[PDB]
């Protein structure tokens, strides 16, 4: 798992990559990280990703009630606290790594929360297991105010070092793009890594099982 | 407190052909969660018709190695010609339950030939009992693999199929594709495929290329 | 982490470090400890990141509701005693190491401390964190009764920059603010 | 520690103190034994009694097991040590192998403990 | 893991599965649990797989020298004695060792049992194994002592077919030897997949 | 080793065209106290190799003491013959496994860098008795934080320059300054050429601070 | 281990416009074979599948929580239930007991009822869902299942090869496991009939 | 640690069990009864600990007794076998669990004879033969060795004695009695008392 | 865990065991022999776990037979019996102690008949009746309720025959067979391997 | 349990307080940790009172021994050595925070500091102890380059004063020792 975030001269770019390691063996290929709050505010979640799920699905729904009474736009702060509220009443037992961003009318704000619901306002944040390795990328080219083909080229290197270098990691490198007008959401944004073609020809044919009892039912 | 043990993964892979042997492995050597080197093979040429794969503690796999080789040339200086494959593996057991009660943390597979230049595997657990079998793979993925064998090599669980042998051309795809399959699904499968192929004429050497997370 | 208020006539001074670890990792490497519960009021937080961040929240819920009700302007000895009641109903279950210190205009600039246990006293300065045990000795030496607002100032810069140079938790750079009758004057300060 | 080649070769070919061994034997008291197809028959001569003395202490006849007979010659100090190294060996072999001890295996551990005795450092 | 042997009037019939487990994970299904000390001696392997393999392997060392020393060969109750007793200097240490000795004698057939503790008894009917139980209670229906030859095989041939039926660590094929006058004879190895299909109908 | 009671931290190590470089600081801690500021963690041995180390730092001066007698023998022998990098490397795999065998390991972890015959040579060496080859080496939290920007150059460029290879450490040795709390700033480059082993003086970072006015 | 009291193995594997689910017969107590013909797949309404592996008593008792739920949003809802849907309700029942959890592992597969388009996924214990393409495995032999299929694993494949591809799978997986056998039941269904065949596997 | 067996025929169920009541090395009471009706086609045969097997047991029975009450007619073999999973698994994850052992024996005159097997842990099984206690592993091996689908009930009795006279010849305990039902469409039925005179 | 007994009347020492090998929870072997000579009026009976039971008993033994070659006379069944309770005292405080209970029979031409008593923590006890295994709490009070010390050897069978009954009733464990001995001026006699048929 | 030596050009001054707890009591209200080893060479002592006795006498011994066989005033760096080498092969068994300074012909005052894992290594200005950490930062910023003797008299009165008040494990009387060429000065101090 390693998710990160980066804050440019316009907006906010999120990362992730796409795998769940259940043990030490790989159960699934294109795990979407990356999820939906509010049509300005997406969250990438790390740690157990049964936590995650049901966590970013709550408080998108009060935050849909809210702004659907309000009748206005949602503000970044407001999914602060209102996530940083519950994690500390359950007190730590709710494993949930987020990274929040969003372009609220005040503009970009970027977020991290731990699962005891310390928070921190920060320009760019890495979480996850290899999260570390992603850190090194940020902290040797990071620039303040950079455009977003520069910010978009820093968060894909960054994911890609916590792909070559993190055992519980590395697939294709999801992004999103969140500006004040604009919203890229795009999960194959790079192939680093592909499956290599079987050679030799494994194929049977119909008869080669041995079958004791067979049944056909018809439906319509 | 100071544990003396540590996994290093490592996946390897053995089929006795009917005069040739084949032995592969991946080149990754990682503890943890992270990546020492990617290029570290398993591959080790004993004799001119022996190969060994050790996988497991990586410590006690640089070790075992050492202690073996000078064995070998014990035995020539006292006995005017090398081991055979049955010797090394009736050695072998001898040298692994010498520390019965602060075993080596290894998996050990001894592949190739014998005095009629038949293919031969001994297999063995990290204890020193051993057995001859056909095919064998052992380290972090052999759960993986044996199965595929069982049904391509083993021909088991059909019905209707031939019973052809395997041949050289037939077991080298077989043993490229197998390892492709584990590479996806096992964190600890590496980067590059050394395989060494024992003939009647020496050893070959060959590398192929993995995915590299 | 390492936190330091020291008062003077006319107000206090507070001072923190920005470092923020996770066991032996720098998680934040820049830090916001002071922080702000009314407009003179501050405190400056340690131990437990989740818990001094969630117990500054209900403070300061509590006594803005408190002083729009009386429509006057809240005490520096109501507000720590409002820390000093959560942190002891609760403290089988936090690890704070809050110190509040601000000005007032019924009596000034205090400084008023609660450690872990959920004690409260009133100092003429107050010290805490982990990195705060290396500096005690100079910190016994070096001050001196009738200090104006710079000399605090300068008494906060060079007690902070040597613990952390000295302890491995601490460190980052040094934030400083000073509470007077007139306003809040806050800087970012280094070396 | 008294370490010392006690036997050792001649310039000829010999072990003398072996065969100075081999003399006090041949000035002991005479053993001799037949045997017979279902009874075998051994006695010794010269008891060499003085009348005055307990006649049980003086034998020289004495058993290792039930089925097992000894008599000897030379001199006795030396006679009733290799007997009671015997004891324990013909004792031992049936807490090992269950059956009793065959006469020839007990004549093979003591002419082995004699051999070897010949061999060592410091020992006539 | 199931072995089991019996006496009768011809002889001596060992029978073995040839399963070797590692947790859940199987790792060898031709595993021969019946190991071969002499032309004249056999020994099971029941609980530690190399322990038995290393320690019998030894055993067949010491009743070779006996045999150039003494010129005939050792008994069967001498060479259980032998073992049992080379077992008890690692007592506690953690030895797993549940073998059984057989063989012809001087004093006719010989059936011993071996534990790592220090067990030493002998008998006339052993089974041992994780499910030894299981083949134990089909195996005291149909045994007799004057039973003929044909039928002291398909006893005990279907007797570890009822123990890999219900043990979950039990299986492979059926090893199945006979102690005669001479020696050990090799019978046959069956598959437990054929023996489904001969027992069913 | 039961208890390491004054460690050091993170090593750096790379080879490049005609020598390898090896850097670390010069902070031995206690736990989470700054004691000794002053100290030097890379031992220069003989002429054509170079080590250091991490870990137990009471652990690192007996290594220091073995080691240094060993080259001092050899050498009035007057043979013509001295120690390889490589034989140094594995004597002392050696010496680290004879001793957790003995449940009474040494707390260290080492790299030794060395350059004899035209190429370089660089070797890691664990408590457990773990040794490899590498390009690019790092102990401790380098291993995470520093050992991805090593082989992120390493694959796009295999060959190194000495201008290149100085650089690329320096930048290694600021990213550690600030995701780690057991660092200093201050340390000290060694270095093997064809020349020599030489060491540099107590060289600094210099650190970047402008996102803290970033409320 | 509590997965490993009982063993078990559900496999669901995807086709061209079909889907076959496979389990295995066996019921036991750690060693103990009890029966051959335990129940692991459950239907739950036409051309829509449910597998259960894991503990024996929460393999029959999220069973029959599941058939309360399911009857009753059937005809509060005058509709069949669709496969996507089913998935967010199985994994609000297990997310309920975040602390009392219930030990199985659902896999789910079955065809969409309007346009007939197949469906697999597979749930943890404490209900995270995953949707694949090619296959979904659960049970104690998991490992052994994932060499099978990343192997012999086609994209578009009539029902014929389809059947003949997770055959294969599950007899050369499940001997290899120990706590797992006595026999493979195969479900493979489709848009106009449906299919129930039993193998000859090992009793071994 | 005590024992009970079902063979299962074509129209009939036969069950025994022993009548051993033990203590901590003696046996208090040497004619116990572990069966228990509930119906005229319905047994229930419990094993476990002290006060579980009892309580539980006739919990059961004041349920299925009240339901023929309020409706005139019996609960079906298969129902009332499936209530009782239902008990155990709600009480599973409580303060108290009940730690008992059982299987159940029920004649219908639709699918006619049934027989379950259920555990501590509430898994049903629908099976033509079982047993529980430490016995059950020495003698199911005999059991299915001999059992044939269509068995008449005359040697059915003769194989239940086949299988318990291996029980006192490889087993540590003592097991003296056995008591023997039968049910089929006439209801229950006492056989004989089964036993092997220890004089 | 498994028994023996030791009526000891005027002129003789009547001593009984059971002759049950048993296992986990199967009977290995049903004609185990828990008795050992060592001289002509020298018994010895022992109880304990696996391998201490044969392997010191048999020590023992050869210790025995080793001091009556030497001299040409056996030890007293009162020397034996001490020579027994300094190996294990020696061997107590050690890497390896043996756990093994037991009791020694004896009869000399001088002191007439001798029973002696140990357990594992090596302490004698010169007694006319003694008993190790769980059936000592069962049997103990039947056996001084009807002892008297000048008891004739034919009723003292019938007493062990009456004190085995007893715990073929009230005791959880099978132990179907008994071998008896009896030890006299005339030496060792076997007498009737008393049973109780289990057909 | 506060120790502290300073050097300067002519030699080197050491000071430690006199207060030996046990647990809580205080067992010894006066004590002498700053023991002779030769005429020049002094060490002064904490962590284990009976560990710290033993280890001072056997390198006594072996000190004594070596230097009337060379015939020669013994170095600072060679007592320093001797005791390098019994607390590193018996690190496992004791507790040791020796502090050794003097003077030497050859190399004028030296300082040098074992801690309990058995290193060595010389430094300027040294301290160890329990209550030595309440004063680090007290001795970074009072350290000048270049004192007289005189001053690193104050410069070591004044910062074991401050120990002995904050720590509860320090305290007692203040004794001090002042090694030259010429000579020990040893005196009593309390202020």
């Amino acid at each position: 798992t390693t998710i990160a975030g980066v804050v440019y001269k316009d907006g906010i770019v999120l990362g992730a990559d796409t795998r769940a390691t259940e043990g030490m063996v790989v159960a699934d290929k294109n795990c979407s990280k990356i999820h939906f709050i509010s049509p300005n505010i997406y969250c990438c979640g790390a740690g157990t990703a049964a936590d995650t799920d049901m966590t970013t699905q709550l408080i998108s729904s009060n935050l849909e009630l809210h702004s659907l009474s309000t009748g206005r736009l949602p503000r970044v702060v407001t999914a602060n606290r209102m996530l940083k509220q519950m994690l500390f009443r359950y007190q730590g037992y709710i494993g949930a790594a987020l990274v929040l961003g969003g372009v609220d009318v005040t503009g970009p704000h970027l977020y991290s929360i731990y699962p005891h619901g310390s928070t921190d306002k920060l320009p760019y944040v890495t979480m996850g297991s290899g999260s570390l390795a992603a850190m090194a990328v940020f902290e040797d080219k990071f620039r303040p105010d950079m455009e977003e083909e520069e910010a978009k080229n820093l968060v894909s290197e960054a994911i890609a070092a916590g792909i070559f270098n993190d055992l519980g990691s590395g697939s294709n490198i999801d992004l999103c793009v969140i500006s004040k007008n604009k919203l890229d959401f795009l999960r194959p944004y790079t192939v680093p890594n592909k499956k290599g073609t079987r050679l030799g020809r494994y194929r049977c044919e119909k008869g080669t099982t041995a079958v004791l009892t067979e049944k056909i039912t018809p439906l319509e | 407190r100071f544990s003396p043990y540590v996994f290093n993964g490592g996946t390897i892979l053995a089929i006795a052909g009917e005069d040739f042997a084949i032995v592969a492995s991946d080149t990754r050597l990682s503890e943890g969660f992270s990546i020492h080197t990617r290029d570290s093979p398993k591959c080790y040429k004993l004799t001119d018709k022996t190969v060994i794969g050790c996988s497991g503690f990586h410590g006690d796999c640089l070790t075992l190695t050492k202690i073996i080789e000078a064995r070998l040339k014990m035995y020539k200086h006292s006995n005017n010609k090398a081991m055979t494959t049955g010797a090394i593996a009736a050695m072998l057991s001898t040298i692994l339950y010498s520390r019965r009660f602060f075993p080596y943390y290894v998996y050990n597979i001894i592949g190739g030939l014998d005095e009629e230049g038949k293919g031969a595997v001994y297999s063995f657990d990290p204890v020193g009992s051993y057995q001859r079998d056909s095919f064998k793979a052992g380290g972090s993925a052999s759960a993986m693999l044996q199965p595929l064998l069982d049904n391509q090599v083993g021909f088991k669980n059909m019905q209707n199929v031939e019973h052809v042998p395997l041949s050289l051309d037939r077991a080298m795809r077989l043993v490229k594709d197998v390892f492709i399959s584990a590479a996806e699904r096992d964190v600890y499968t590496g980067d590059a495929l050394r395989i060494c192929i024992v003939t009647k004429e020496g050893i070959r050497e060959e590398t192929v290329s993995l995915r590299k997370d | 982490t390492t936190i330091m208020a020291v008062q003077f006539d006319g107000g206090v001074v507070l001072g923190a470090d920005s470092r923020t670890t996770t066991g032996s990792y720098i998680a934040n490497r820049v830090t916001d400890k002071l922080t702000p519960i009314h407009d003179r009021i501050f405190c400056c937080r340690s131990g437990s990141a989740a818990d001094t961040q969630a117990v500054a929240d209900a403070v300061t819920y509590q006594l803005g509701f408190h002083s729009i009700e009386l429509n006057e302007p809240p005490l520096v000895h109501t507000a720590a005693s409002l820390f000093k009641e959560m942190c002891y109903r609760y403290r089988e279950d936090l690890m704070a190491g809050i110190i509040i210190a601000g000005w007032d205009p019924q009596e000034g600039g205090q400084v008023y401390s609660v450690p872990m246990g959920g004690m409260m006293v009133r100092q003429s300065f107050a010290i805490g964190g982990s990195g705060s045990s290396y500096i005690y000795g100079y910190v016994d030496a070096t001050y001196r009764e009738g200090m104006t607002k710079e000399e605090c100032l300068q008494f906060t810069a060079n007690a902070l920059a040597l613990a952390m140079e000295r302890d491995g938790s601490s460190g980052g750079v040094i934030r400083l603010a000073a509470i007077a009758e007139s306003g809040v004057e806050r800087q970012v300060l280094l070396g | 520690s008294y370490d010392r080649a006690i036997t050792v070769f001649s310039p000829d070919g010999h072990l003398f103190q072996v065969e100075y061994a081999q003399e006090a034997v041949k000035k002991g008291s005479t053993a001799v034994g037949v045997r017979g197809r279902d009874i075998v028959v051994l006695g010794v001569e010269k008891k060499s009694v003085a009348k005055l003395q307990d006649e049980r202490t003086v034998r020289k006849i004495c058993a290792l097991d039930d089925n097992v007979c000894m008599a000897f010659a030379g001199l006795t100090a030396d006679a009733r040590i290799v007997i009671n190294r015997a004891r324990v060996e013909c004792q031992s072999h049936r807490l090992t192998v269950e059956d009793p001890v065959t006469v020839e295996y007990i004549t093979r551990y003591i002419a082995s403990l004699k051999q070897r005795y010949t061999q060592s450092n410091g020992r006539r | 893991t199931t072995t089991l042997a019996f006496k009768f009037r011809h002889g001596v019939i060992v029978a073995a599965d040839s399963r070797a487990t590692a947790g859940a994970y199987i790792a060898s299904q031709t595993v021969k649990k019946v190991i071969e000390i002499n032309p004249y001696l056999l020994g099971t392997m029941a609980g530690g797989a190399a322990d038995c393999s290393f320690w019998e392997r030894l055993l067949a060392r010491q009743c070779r020298i006996y045999e150039l020393r003494n010129k005939e060969r050792i008994s069967v109750a001498a060479a259980s004695k032998l073992l049992a007793n080379m077992v008890y200097q690692y007592k506690g240490m953690g030895l797993s060792m549940g073998t059984m000795i057989c063989g012809w004698d001087k004093r006719g057939p010989g059936l011993y049992y071996v534990d790592s503790e220090g067990n030493r008894i002998s008998g006339a009917t052993f089974s041992v194994g994780s499910g030894s139980v299981y083949a134990y209670g089909v195996m005291d229906r149909g045994y007799s002592y004057d039973l003929e030859v044909e039928q002291a095989y398909d006893l005990a041939r279907r007797a570890i077919y009822q123990a890999t039926y219900r043990d979950a660590y039990s299986g492979g094929a059926v090893n199945l030897y006979h102690v005669r006058e001479d020696g050990w004879i090799r019978v046959s190895s069956d598959n437990v997949a054929d023996l489904h299909e001969k027992y069913s109908g | 080793t039961q208890n390491p009671m004054v460690t050091g931290t993170s090593v750096l190590g790379v080879k490049f065209e005609g020598g390898v470089v090896i850097a670390a600081d010069m902070l031995g801690s206690y736990g989470s106290l700054a004691r000794f500021r002053n100290i030097s963690r890379i031992m220069r041995v003989n002429n054509s190799t170079m080590l250091g180390a991490s870990g137990d730092y009471a652990d690192f001066q007996y290594l220091k003491q073995v080691l240094g007698q060993m080259v001092i023998d050899e050498e009035l022998l007057g043979d013509g013959h001295s120690y390889s990098p490589r034989a140094i490397h594995s004597w002392l795999t050696r010496a680290m496994y004879s001793r957790r065998s003995k449940m009474n390991p040494l707390w260290n972890t080492m790299v030794i860098g060395g350059y004899a015959d035209g190429e370089s040579f660089l070797g890691y060496v664990d408590m457990l008795g773990v040794a490899y080859e590498a390009p690019s080496l790092a102990t401790g939290y380098g291993a995470y934080l520093a050992q991805p920007l090593l082989r992120e150059v390493l694959e796009k460029q295999p060959v190194l320059s000495q201008t290149e290879a100085r650089d690329l450490v320096e930048r290694c040795m600021r990213v550690l300054y600030y995701r780690d709390a057991r660092s200093y700033n201050r340390f000290q480059i060694a270095t093997v050429t064809e020349k020599g082993v030489e060491i540099e003086g107590p060289l600094s970072t210099e650190t970047n601070w402008d996102i803290a006015h970033m409320i | 281990s509590i997965m490993s009291y009982n063993g078990g193995a559900v496999m669901a594997m995807k086709g061209k416009n079909c889907v076959a689910i496979a389990a295995d017969r066996r019921f036991g107590i750690q060693a103990q074979m009890v029966t051959t013909d335990f129940q692991k797949i459950f239907p739950m309404g036409d051309r829509l599948y449910i597998g259960l592996a894991g503990l024996a008593t929460d393999v029959q008792t999220v069973a029959q929580r599941l058939k309360f739920r399911l009857n009753l949003y059937e005809l509060k809802e005058g509709r069949q239930i669709k496969p996507y849907t089913l998935m967010s309700m199985v994994a609000n029942l297990l997310y309920e007991k975040r602390f009392g959890p219930y030990y199985t592992e659902p896999v789910i597969a079955g065809l969409d009822p309007k346009t007939f388009k197949p469906f697999i996924c597979s749930l943890d214990l404490i209900g995270c869902p995953m949707v694949t393409d090619d296959f979904v495995v659960s049970g104690t032999c998991a490992e052994q299942m994932y060499g099978m299929c990343e192997s012999l694993w086609e994209p578009n494949m009539d029902p014929d090869h389809l059947f003949e591809t997770i055959s294969q799978a599950m007899l050369n997986a499940v001997d290899r496991d120990a706590v797992s056998g006595m026999g493979v039941i195969v479900h493979i269904i489709e848009k106009d009939k449906i299919t129930t065949r039993t193998l000859k596997a090992r009793m071994d | 640690m005590e024992y009970l067996i079902g063979i299962q025929g074509p129209d009939y169920v036969l069950v025994a069990s022993d009548r051993v009541a033990a203590s901590n090395i003696v046996q208090m009471k040497d004619d116990h009864d572990k069966m228990f009706k509930m119906s005229e086609k319905i047994l229930l045969l419990c094993v476990g600990e002290a006060g579980d097997t009892v309580q539980f047991a006739e919990y059961i029975q004041k349920n299925v007794q009240l339901y023929k009450m309020r409706n005139g007619y019996e609960l079906s073999p298969t129902a009332a076998a499936n209530f009782t999973r239902r008990n155990l698994a709600d009480c599973l994850r409580s303060r108290t669990p009940y730690h008992v052992n059982l299987l159940l024996a029920g004649y219908d005159e639709h699918e006619g004879p049934a027989l379950y097997y259920m555990d501590y842990l509430a898994a049903l099984a629908k099976a033509p033969f079982a047993a529980h206690g430490y016995g059950a592993f020495l003698t199911l091996s005999i059991l299915d060795r001999y059992y044939t689908p269509t068995i008449s009930r005359e040697r059915a009795v003769e194989l239940l004695r086949k299988c318990l006279e291996e029980l006192q010849k490889r087993f540590i305990l003592n097991l003296p009695t056995f008591s023997v039902r039968i049910i089929d469409k006439n209801g229950i039925h006492d056989l004989d008392n089964i036993s092997f005179p220890k004089q």
